[PDB]
């Protein structure tokens, strides 16, 4: 157990243009592919 | 159902593009018919014709 604690209110931050992953394992170049999936909103 | 439709995709882009072209074409048609002159000549007040 650890007790040397000092709680603070939950800090927040703006996440922008983050959380994009390759949706498949196919090589694809010069394409404006569109997908629908579990993605992190901008 | 939207996810199932999404694999088509280009069909509806095509359809919406066609209908947008039609709408623009109509506003065109009205312009070319009625907007022949870009000077709003107001009618004279006295009708001595
Ligand atoms: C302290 O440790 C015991 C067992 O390791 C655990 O059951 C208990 O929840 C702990 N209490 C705190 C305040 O960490």
């Amino acid at each position: 157990n650890l007790t040397t604690r000092t709680q603070l209110p939950p800090a927040y931050t703006n996440s922008f243009t983050r959380g994009v992953y390759y949706p498949d394992k196919v090589f694809r170049s010069s394409v404006l592919h569109s997908t629908q999936d579990l993605f992190l909103p901008f | 159902c939207s996810n199932l439709l999404l694999q088509y995709g280009s069909f509806c882009t095509q359809l919406n593009r066609a209908l947008t072209g039609i709408a623009v074409e109509q506003d065109k048609n009205t312009q070319e018919v009625f907007a022949q002159v870009k000077q709003i000549y107001k009618t004279p007040p006295i009708k001595d014709f």
